């Protein structure tokens, strides 16, 4: 469960930069597995098998409900402001079975709303502003485009708004150079803080530095650093096992001087293929079995996408992330 | 002295400590898209 969360986290980050190799990257994974369990309610036979194992749970070990209570219990341990929600937004006429939204309630904490799909653009904007809402108005398009013909949408969101245990002093940020390689930069606002004491281990096998810094409360950052021209190398080295092996070499170390840029970004994606990489195949298709929704086979995802943004500032950083799972007839 | 200088790109994750998921992954590649 941890184990699975930690593989499908650096599984999905692998897709990604795989996908567009030369892009920033931020998102959540929390968001997009909430969205996909939240999914699986609703499905069986392979299409179930097939999210599940690709969110890398171990269905030999665990049941679906040990999968649903920990994505309850997950929810619980978020809502420093922390939150994350999940709604269903449904065509009036479709008939869906009591267990399905008395399981997303108790489990997912998800209302169902009667939505009118045929009304696009009201649809879209009513979906958009749940997510602008709970996102505290750092996420407003998630849906870019919805067709006439949706049936049901499933959304996740997540925000959070934390301070730095030791903030910034903005007297101290300047612009500075941001090698984006060996020979080309940009300048940028770059932070600093000076003589403090946090986790640190420099990874000399891996060629990266890896630092910890705290937010107040109970919450912190892992940073990973690698030497120049070595992220890619470092990239392939992601895994719950090396991510285990530098937290247990962390010690405290006095640094002289930190520097941290300022800065801000976002990423919107279609995650159809990066899914589908992923194993999860037939929930696209037009064998789709998702009948733990409606009672027939008569449902199939048409497409999973994912926003997020990132803020880093001299007092603290905001992060925020969504998910929707666009579902139509078979 | 121990100087840490994220002038190139790097990377950030938000692990809960409540469940060892990962709740928020990024890779700075370029601060001003
Ligand atoms: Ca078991
Ligand atoms: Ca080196
Ligand atoms: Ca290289
Ligand atoms: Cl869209
Ligand atoms: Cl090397
Ligand atoms: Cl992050």
């Amino acid at each position: 469960l941890a184990s699975a969360n930690v593989d499908f986290a650096f599984s999905l980050y692998k897709q990604l930069v795989l996908k567009a190799p030369d892009k920033n990257v931020i998102f959540s994974p929390v968001s997009i597995s909430t969205a996909l369990a939240f999914l699986s309610l609703g499905a069986h036979n392979t299409t179930l098998t097939e999210i599940l194992k690709g969110l890398k749970f171990n269905l030999t070990e665990t049941s679906e409900a040990e999968i649903h209570q920990s994505f309850q219990h997950l929810l619980r341990t978020l809502n420093l402001q922390l939150s994350m929600g999940n709604a269903m937004f449904v065509k009036e006429q479709l008939s869906l079975l009591d267990r399905f939204t008395e399981d997303a309630k108790r489990l997912y904490g998800s209302e169902a709303f009667a939505t009118d799909f045929q009304d696009s653009a009201a649809a879209k904007k009513l979906i958009n502003d749940y997510v602008k809402n709970g996102t505290r108005g750092k996420i407003t398009d998630l849906i870019k485009d919805l067709d006439s013909q949706t049936m049901m949408v499933l959304v996740n969101y997540i925000f959070f708004k934390a301070k730095w245990e030791m903030p910034f002093d903005p007297q101290d940020t300047h612009q500075s150079r941001f090698y984006l390689s060996k020979k080309k930069w940009v300048m940028v606002p770059m932070m600093s803080l000076h003589h403090l004491t946090i986790p640190y281990f420099r990874d000399e096998e891996l060629s990266c530095t890896v630092v910890q810094l705290n937010y107040t409360g109970n919450a912190s950052v892992f940073f990973i650093l690698p030497d120049q021209d070595k992220m890619e190398e470092v990239e392939a080295m992601l895994s719950r096992e090396t991510l285990a092996r530098w937290g247990d070499s962390l010690e405290f170390r006095e640094i002289g001087e930190l520097y941290l840029p300022k800065f801000s970004i976002s990423r919107d994606y279609n995650l159809n293929d990066i899914l589908l990489q992923l194993g999860i195949e037939e929930a696209f298709t037009s064998k789709a079995d998702l009948s733990g929704i409606t009672g027939a086979r008569n449902l199939a995802v048409s497409q999973v996408v994912h926003k997020a943004v990132l803020d880093v500032f001299e007092e603290g950083t905001e992060r925020s992330a969504a998910t929707a799972v666009k579902i139509t007839l078979l | 002295r121990t100087i840490v200088r994220f002038n190139r790109p790097f990377l950030m994750i938000i692990v809960d400590h409540f469940t060892w998921s990962i709740f928020f992954m990024s890779k700075v590649t370029n601060p001003k898209q």
